[PDB]
């Protein structure tokens, strides 16, 4: 049990992960696709958690799997309205939307987009990008929107894909990597690949509460460095 | 340059960026209908200091410049009794791809877009996103998509998706349009986006290109509805799929 085969995060399936992180007996699935979305206590706080299963369509969001994320986040926010701290945490593995309901997947990622900045009048909502698929697309915008996100060394997170880089931008010009987002300050902790190590940061980032100044309001210095 | 800059142009009166904006964005205040409106564009700019961004793409500036445009918005309006509408007109190829973009994070800068966006939205600025030309994948989302209303133009040339033709051709290998247009949210052309729901208009135009005068008023007016539609509402997004709904009712119930 002290081994790192029983200790590891990213080896766990989306399901798996998510009853490994919420309070012991509180797991419970709903519209039990490729998303779990769970309820359950994070050190005794409601939560809801949703998770994307990378191992199947490769995290490919549709209609089905982007309205469950969706509107898990919305009914948090409405809890809160209610004066209850339901909080939401983001376990995002995925590479952007299926391809056969297009336009669905895209107008889902937009709901989610707008149901992470309602939620987040009231609470943060945690990213956590552990890999093996890591984060791409539509999705990896949403964890830019996220209060905070949580890699490991085996994450990528990032807009565009490498194989759509090369095919648009060429083979060199003249990245993503958990370490590197870390490090360039886009990432908010970088994590070992340990489950208690991971469980014990989603929760110390949820005591935390909300930033005062995240990286979505520092726009104008961005622009200023980028002007470097 | 694009279809974006001509009808920023016809709608705002003015061509010139900013002196503050990137190149790749225009800015301006105008009234419609008396009600205070900022119209937003993103347009080509071939002197981008991205080379990755030079031909329309939402790319670092264009992000970041998007957010910062509309936050001076949402904070000038902060007391006043009417907060001004956000206008975007959205004809927009494609975010910037490029492997600068990622290492300096592309995808904040679209976040920061998006958050500026929807709070604006959630205090109460009307949000109309008018699709005048390309509306796609991460620049649509940065540019256009948290609107409290989408409007598109009825022409061949407004298209929403999440990859181009070219990309999705690689995909499945392939001829591509032809699939396509078989499967609604797959396919490229307005009117199968049209029947998923999530515009509120569409709008014919003689010259879509440069908008005639006729054209320009029908826009104008229809901008007034959606207006008129939002004050004093829900301030949801616009699209709120049978299968959609089911979900939200089974998460209620389970809750």
């Amino acid at each position: 049990a002290r081994l790192l085969a029983l200790r590891s995060f990213t080896e766990l399936g989306a399901r798996q992960r998510a009853r490994a992180l919420l309070d012991a007996g509180s797991f419970r699935e709903l519209l039990d696709d490729g998303v779990v979305v769970a309820r359950g206590l994070l050190d005794g706080q409601p939560a809801v958690l949703a998770a994307i299963e990378g191992a199947f369509q490769g995290g490919s969001l549709g209609e089905v799997s982007g309205a469950k994320i969706a509107g898990a986040l919305e009914l948090a926010a409405e809890d809160n309205r209610n004066g209850v701290p339901t909080r939401a945490l983001l376990l995002l593995e995925t590479g952007g939307v299926r391809l056969q309901e297009a336009n669905l997947g895209l107008a889902a990622i937009a709901e989610i987009q707008a149901a992470i900045v309602d939620l987040q009048r009231y609470q943060p909502v945690v990213a956590v990008i552990a890999g093996p698929v890591g984060c791409f697309g539509g999705m990896s915008i949403a964890a830019g929107l996220c209060s905070y996100v949580l890699v490991t060394r085996e994450a990528r997170l990032g807009l565009n894909g490498p194989q759509v880089i090369e095919q648009e931008a060429g083979i060199a010009e003249y990245l993503t990597g958990g370490e590197q987002r870390f490090a360039s300050g886009l990432a908010d902790a970088y994590l070992a690949d340990d489950l208690d190590e991971v469980r014990t940061s989603v929760l110390a980032y949820f005591a935390k509460g909300l930033p005062a100044r995240p990286r979505c309001r520092r726009a104008e210095d961005y622009l200023r460095r980028l002007g470097d | 340059a694009s279809r974006g800059l001509a009808w920023f142009q016809a709608l705002a009166g003015s061509l010139a960026p900013r002196p503050g904006d990137p190149a790749s964005l225009r800015v301006a205040d105008a009234e419609l209908d008396g009600y205070p409106v900022r119209f937003l564009a993103v347009v080509p700019d071939p002197d981008n200091p991205f080379p990755r961004a030079r031909q329309g793409e939402v790319g670092l500036l264009e992000g970041w410049g998007l957010a910062a445009a509309v936050d001076e918005a949402l904070e000038a309006d902060r007391e006043a009794p009417r907060k001004r509408a956000l206008l975007a007109i959205v004809d927009v190829p494609s975010q910037a791809y490029g492997r600068r973009e990622e290492a300096l994070g592309i995808h904040q800068a679209l976040a920061g877009a998006v958050d500026a966006y929807a709070r604006a939205r959630l205090a109460g600025h009307p949000l109309i996103g008018l699709l005048v030309g390309k509306a796609m994948s991460g620049a649509f989302l940065a540019h256009g998509y948290q609107a409290n209303r989408l409007i598109a133009l009825h022409d061949p040339g407004v298209m929403v998706h999440a990859m181009g033709k070219a990309a999705a051709a690689r995909i499945t290998l392939r001829e591509l349009e032809a699939l396509a247009a078989k499967v609604p949210p797959m396919a490229y052309d307005i009117d199968s986006y049209a029947s998923l729901g999530l515009l509120w208009r569409t709008l014919p135009v003689e010259t879509v290109e440069v908008p005639s005068t006729a054209d320009l008023v029908r826009v104008r007016t229809c901008l007034g509805e959606a207006l008129a539609d939002i004050l004093g509402g829900p301030r949801d997004l616009g699209g709120r799929r049978e299968a959609s709904a089911r979900v939200r009712r089974l998460l209620r119930e389970q809750w």
